[PDB]
């Protein structure tokens, strides 16, 4: 990352990959997978109460 | 006013924006501090010559 | 005179942290992030 000697302020691919790795570490949202499975089981519990 | 929950939230974001603007006003205040002290030094040395 | 220690481990660590935390905060202030880009 930085300005090329040709004159281009590129960002460098390694911090971009590192940033998307930070996404796939945190913005991967495994906690949201947990909470959406919780949403599934709550809606499913409600509608099976509705079944009975 | 339960709609002003969200309107209050928009006011809170507006107050965030205003806090940003005030921070940059403090930055401009220090800018004008150093700047106007330079201008004073300029007029000082002019008067030093003129006396 | 004396030549005190200049720990480039800490230096390269800080450079890696700055480049690591450069494009982080996308919230709405963002002129702080502009200053971080300057840094």
């Amino acid at each position: 990352g930085g300005e090329l000697s040709s004159g281009d302020k590129v960002n460098g691919l390694e911090p971009q990959v590192k940033t998307k790795y930070d996404l796939m570490e945190k913005s991967n949202m495994r906690k949201s997978i947990k909470e959406l499975d919780e949403k599934i089981k709550e809606k499913r519990q409600r509608i099976e109460q509705l079944k009975k | 006013v339960s709609s002003q929950r969200a309107l209050q939230t928009a006011l809170e974001a507006l107050s965030l924006s205003f806090s940003d603007i005030g921070i940059r006003m403090v930055d401009a205040e220090s800018a004008l501090n150093h700047l106007d002290f330079m201008w004073l030094s300029v007029l000082n040395q002019i008067t030093e010559s003129q006396i | 005179l004396s030549y005190p220690d200049i720990n480039f481990k800490i230096f390269s660590q800080g450079v890696k942290n700055i480049s690591h935390l450069a494009q982080f905060k996308t919230t709405g202030v963002e002129v702080l992030q502009e200053k971080a880009l300057r840094v």
